RNA sequence: ACGCAGUUUUAUCCGGUAAAGCGAAUGAUUAGAGGUCUUGGGGCCGAAACGAUCUCAACCUAUUCUCAAACUUUAAAUGGGUAAGAAGCCCGGCUCGCUGGCGUGGAGCCGGGGUGGAAUGCGAGUGCCUAGUGGGCCACUUUUGGUAAGCAGAACUGGC
RNA sequence: CCGUGGAGCAGAAGGGCAAAAGCUCGCUUGAUCUUGAUUUUCAGUACGAAUACAGACCGUGAAAGCGGGGCCUCACGAUC
RNA sequence: GUUUCCGUAGUGUAGUGGUUAUCACGUUCGCCUAACACGCGAAAGGUCCCCGGUUCGAAACCGGGCGGAAACACCA
RNA sequence: GUCUACGGCCAUACCACCCUGAACGCGCCCGAUCUCGUCUGAUCUCGGAAGCUAAGCAGGGUCGGGCCUGGUUAGUACUUGGAUGGGAGACCGCCUGGGAAUACCGGGUGCUGUAGGCU
């Protein structure tokens, strides 16, 4: 009562059936598994870009738009 | 017509092989320490015998080097002790000689009893100055063809100083 | 039943070629692997802390991560299924920069010199990259001698 | 001793005697020369030889039986010290045998299916050299005769080829006597030295 | 007749590298100083390189890139008789005060030579550059031993203690300093200063004076050619300090050109070998017709 | 317009198989020549003598014969990954508790300017639920064991 | 004196290693505590093994840095 | 054929927890005896089956053969 | 036209032997009282500067060995795809494409960055 053991033959052919798929869309790719220094680094970035952005970059585009 | 290229005795090794360790290793080092005036450095296996009781890892053989006006001294007392006739092929091709001698109370040593009589290996190599190149830490590099010491030059050396005897035979 | 252990067939592929045995050049060190860039991956067999598997030689992938002294790169593996995007993290002894992104770079920079000199002078550039094109109704010269006769020859064992 | 009709071409990766076989037995072919082994280079011009057409695998005491005409028809014909023959070919490959019957099914059946060494054999490609006789110029068709002999002998079917070459030497019978005198070629035993002129000059000064 | 010495050795040869064939580096050691950690990605990682030389040493401050290594400041010996030692040229002395030089060199060429005074009393402690807040921060460096092994009392130590007194935050520890004691554990920062001062050698010369006048005459010559005496020793180092801290800006010399040019031997040609080799040919056969035949 | 591909081109890297080689490393293996330190078998100059002579032994040098799935300097064909844009370039500015000579570096955020950026074909993406299947076979080619098999076991593709 | 790996690195082999990962010497337990990520087998589940980080307390070194077991490839174990 | 085990002076053996040539019988020489057996004291006698690998070192650890000793070879 | 310190490419730059080296520099050298570690100031450290290019080192040379590159080997050995091609097989031939290596021969043998000094 000896059987086949393990092959690979109908395989790819079984793949290609359903036409094999790249992820293909990563916008604004997934940012776990990065440096929790650079994480430090980047979250306070943006808080504070949050909070203390306002005034300066509010001038600077009335100024910009101004001298364009 | 020879700038500063002089056939100088680098240093001058003494060895003492007994063929046991304990006292008559201990008494050994204490004859070499009665020639030279300071301690000697002992030695060991790469050798396991089985034919006269010594093992791996014993101390073997007793021995220092020697450099300077000292070593001369010690060279004069040698060839004294052979009476300044050594063999052809003592001299080696690279410049060095070794003659080793006999009943060391020949060198000017009181016979003390308790010690007895150890035979001791001299051993010379010649120098020249610029030897530290291939001794230095930093840029070891080579000494050169033109610069190496010789069998020929080792020979007309040692006839030249000490008023030697080649004896060919 | 190939007792698939890591590095089971890595006789020749991760061993140093031939005469460049000894310590590891430092430019190999010295380079600039920011985030978004395409390198390769090229296992080494002097440094063993940072080989990434047997299956990852060879391959080409996208930095996302840089730490003090290895980097993160996301590589498409194929397996049974389809491929994935996985997430690795190689030292820098493995890893080499890929051109293919610099000669694109070189030619966007040279199509935005052209577009440049198009809107000034008027003139259209055709920046677009055509294949070999077929060869044109070219004209052979064949003068001073008569061409050379060629007769296939007797056998000789 | 099995038949040579099931070993034949070549059907299996190249196995010989190394640290992973250890168990093959010693070759028939011991020796490989049977002429006049001493013979200088200048002392026989021609050479006939043996070429395969057929990618097979000779066994070594086919090598044997063949190369033991050949040298009794030499020594039937020129004499002992008038040729000399070299076998180019050197048997590597080991055959294997899975012997049963050690009339009865009940004592192995393809169970342990890998098998022990039986003998050596050589693989041989289409156009390899088989044998290699140097003679005089006079001993053309005894060569041919010996060869021939040989060829009914070696399994398969092959051709001989009377070589342009000056014996053993890789080098021309056309150019060899007009170039071994002026300046190359130095006869160095049976085999002869090629000198190319990107030498020390000491070589050169050491030569005329 | 005995040997297999070189027969494929010279094909399958890997040679080394040619700064460990000349004996300069060892990369073992360089691998780990030079490369800076990978999450600055620009940030250049700046080493004091101290050598020391017969009749001179030389110290640098550099960093590497990719093309080679770049030196923003360097310091060397001869350039001290500018400043006042004008013998004496590698003694601990003039150790630390081409580091006091170099570090008072860099700093001039970044400006940053009002804010960061340093230790300008030498006491020989350990005086740790503190960086302050508001203010351009200091400069941080580290050492290059080579291959010089650093035991207590290398000068290499001194140039260390010369650039940490001229305001080089370096960090460093106590007890590879001259005059630390081994067995007992405490450090000794009078000799310290003393070993900087040079003190030491002025009595060793008190010694030749006292002992051998012929030995005094034979070593220590041109000391004595032009002047050398302990307090002026003392009081000549304690000068120099200072014209350094005064004018380190380091004036250069012109060196446009001297138009004359013919020392080294060029290559020969292709047909030139070719012809000396065909020389070579006919002088042998002349020689091989002429001299066996008279 | 976006996007996609059992496809090609343009570049860019990766391999160590076929081949070839071993007067190149490792492992085998054939024969001749030249050289002389060496100990060992012979007779010869002869009270003995590295005082001296010939040959065999072995060693070295330069050759030469034949190979290697678990050898290799070299190294194919075939093949694998990546890029061929508006999610990309360039400019100006804010934040950082990361880093730090430096408004230094690096990330994030904001605003503005230009889409005609290889060939061919195609309209794409995505979510849920689930049957059957889980005994295979044959053929060109590449192959393992066996003498071979309509034998047993693998790889690509096609078919039952 | 020659000596490019012909030795050694605990063991079966492969890779790799020369001011070294080899031999010797001096101090030390980073073979410590803790949360995530990733690779390997893979269904992209687990165990085992490994990698890069991060946060404390440390060892060594002059410092650079290196070290959270063995130079790498194995040397091990779920519910109750 | 498969699985275990063994091979050592002329003979049967001990001995590895690596680095000996061990015991007993036998042979030769000499003694005691008138002379033999018996007894005594020495000596010789080993390729530790052959050929290779591990190490400072092998018979010992391992492998390929050689020659033996046990057990199994059943249902159709 | 060069050298020194740090280097990048890692033999076009290693090994053997022979010539050349004016000036800074590199070195050999000159001694152990302090720092220092050894049987030995031989190695490593400490303040030198009486000689020297003998050596390292830097150039050049060898019908030099090796290394790199180019012809030859050779459109050969191999090889994607195809045939109701040949042959009993062994294998071989053809269409479409890709295409290697040893012998043999020829040529070269360092290029450079930063900082500094000599003619
Ligand atoms: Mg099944
Ligand atoms: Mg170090
Ligand atoms: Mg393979
Ligand atoms: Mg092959
Ligand atoms: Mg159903
Ligand atoms: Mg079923
Ligand atoms: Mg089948
Ligand atoms: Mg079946
Ligand atoms: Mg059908
Ligand atoms: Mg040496
Ligand atoms: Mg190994
Ligand atoms: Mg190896
Ligand atoms: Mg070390
Ligand atoms: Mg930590
Ligand atoms: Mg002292
Ligand atoms: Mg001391
Ligand atoms: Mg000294
Ligand atoms: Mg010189
Ligand atoms: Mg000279
Ligand atoms: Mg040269
Ligand atoms: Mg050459
Ligand atoms: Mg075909």
């Amino acid at each position: 009562a000896k059987s086949k053991n393990h092959t690979t033959h109908n395989q790819s052919r079984k793949w290609h059936r359903n036409g094999i798929k790249k992820p293909r869309s990563q916008r604004y790719e997934s940012l776990k598994g990065v440096d929790p220094k650079f994480l430090r680094n980047m979250r306070f970035a943006k808080k504070h870009n949050k909070k203390g952005l306002k005034k300066m970059q509010a001038n600077n585009a009335k100024a910009m738009s101004a001298r364009a | 017509e020879n700038p500063m290229r002089e056939l100088r005795i680098r240093k001058l090794c003494l060895n003492i092989c007994v063929g046991e360790s304990g006292d008559r290793l201990t008494r050994a080092a204490k004859v070499l320490e009665q020639l030279t005036g300071q301690t000697p450095v002992f030695s060991k296996a790469r050798y396991t015998v089985r034919s006269f009781g010594i093992r791996r890892n014993e101390k073997i053989a007793v021995h220092c080097t020697v450099r300077g006006a000292k070593a001369e001294e010690i060279l004069e007392k040698g060839l004294k002790v052979r009476e300044y006739e050594l063999r052809k092929n003592n001299f080696s091709d690279t410049g060095n000689f070794g003659f080793g001698i006999q009943e060391h109370i020949d060198l000017g040593i009181k016979y003390d009893p308790s010690i007895g009589i150890y035979g001791l290996d001299f051993y010379v190599v010649l120098g020249r100055p610029g030897f530290s190149i291939a001794d230095k830490k930093r840029r070891t590099g080579c000494i050169g063809a033109k610069h190496r010491i010789s069998k020929e030059e080792a020979m007309r050396w040692f006839q030249q100083k000490y008023d030697g005897i080649i004896l060919p035979g | 039943t190939n007792t698939k252990g890591k590095r089971r067939g890595t006789r020749y592929m991760f061993s140093r070629p031939f005469r460049k045995h000894g310590v590891v050049p430092l430019a190999t060190y010295m380079r600039i692997y920011k985030k978004g860039d395409i390198v390769d991956i090229k296992g080494m067999g002097t440094v063993q802390k940072g080989m990434p598997h047997k299956c990852y030689h060879g391959k080409t992938g996208r930095v996302y991560n840089v730490t003090q002294h290895a980097v993160g790169i996301v590589v498409n593996k194929q397996v049974k299924g389809k491929i994935l995007a996985k997430r690795i993290n190689v030292r820098i002894e493995h890893i080499k920069h890929s051109k293919s992104r610099d000669s694109f770079l070189k030619r966007v920079k040279e199509n935005d010199q052209k577009k440049k000199e198009a809107k000034e002078k008027g003139t259209w550039v055709q920046l677009k990259r055509q294949p070999a094109p077929p060869r044109e109704a070219h004209f052979v010269r064949t003068n001073g001698k008569e061409p050379e006769l060629l007769e296939p020859i007797p056998y000789e064992f | 001793r099995r038949p040579a009709r099931c070993y034949r071409y070549c059907k299996n990766k190249p196995y010989p005697k190394s640290r992973f076989c250890r168990g093959v037995p010693d070759a028939k072919i011991r020796i490989f020369d049977l002429g006049r082994k001493k013979a200088k280079v200048d002392e026989f011009p021609l050479c006939g030889h043996m070429v395969s057409d057929e990618y097979e695998q000779l066994s070594s005491e086919a090598l044997e039986a063949a190369r033991i005409c050949a040298n009794k028809y030499m020594v039937k014909s020129c004499g002992k010290d008038g040729f000399h023959i070299r076998v180019r070919l050197h048997p590597f490959h080991v055959i294997r045998i899975n012997k049963m019957l050690s009339a009865d099914r009940l004592q192995t059946g393809m169970r342990g299916a890998f098998g022990k060494p039986q003998g050596t054999v050589a693989r041989v490609h289409i156009g390899q050299v088989i044998m290699s006789i140097r003679t005089k110029l006079q001993n053309k068709e005894h060569v041919i005769e010996a060869l021939r002999r040989a060829k009914f002998k070696f399994p398969g079917r092959q051709k001989i080829h009377i070589s342009k070459k000056w014996g053993f030497t890789k080098f021309n019978a056309d150019e060899f006597e007009d170039m071994v005198a002026e300046k190359r070629l130095i006869p160095d035993g049976c085999g002869v030295k090629y000198i190319p002129n990107r030498g020390p000059l000491d070589k050169w000064r050491a030569l005329h | 007749v005995k040997v297999v010495k070189n027969k494929a050795y010279f094909k399958r040869y890997q040679v080394k590298f040619r700064r460990r064939r000349e004996g300069k580096t060892d990369y073992y050691a360089r691998k780990r100083l030079v490369i800076q950690d990978k999450n600055k990605y620009n940030t250049p990682k700046y080493r004091m390189i101290v050598r020391v030389t017969n009749r001179d040493i030389i110290c640098q401050i550099a960093y590497a890139r990719i093309e080679g290594d770049m030196i923003v400041c360097a310091a060397y010996a001869h350039e001290l008789p500018k400043y006042g030692v004008k013998v004496g040229l590698t003694n601990y002395a003039a150790a630390y005060c081409t580091g006091l030089l170099l570090a008072r060199r860099l700093l001039n060429r970044f400006g940053m030579d009002k804010i960061y005074e340093g230790q300008v009393e030498v006491t020989g402690d350990e005086y740790n550059v503190e960086s302050i807040d508001g203010q351009p921060g200091a400069f941080t460096c580290y050492l290059d031993a080579g291959l010089a092994r650093t035991t207590t009392g290398n000068k290499v130590f001194g140039a260390l203690k010369g650039a940490v007194d001229g305001g080089l935050s370096i960090p460093h520890s106590t007890k590879r300093f001259p005059g630390y004691d081994s067995e007992s554990k405490e450090f000794n920062a009078e000799v310290h200063r003393k070993h900087i001062m040079g003190q030491n050698v002025a009595d060793y010369m008190r010694y030749l004076m006292e002992e051998d006048e012929d030995a005094y005459k034979k070593q220590f010559s041109q000391y004595i050619k032009n002047s050398v005496t302990p307090d002026m020793m003392e009081e000549m180092y304690k000068k120099a300090h200072a014209a350094i801290r005064e004018n380190p800006v380091y004036e250069k010399k012109p060196k446009k050109e001297v138009k004359k040019k013919r020392w080294n031997r060029p290559k020969m040609s292709l047909a030139q070998k070719k012809d000396r080799v065909a020389q070579k040919k006919a002088s042998f056969l002349r020689a091989q017709e002429r001299a066996a035949e008279s």
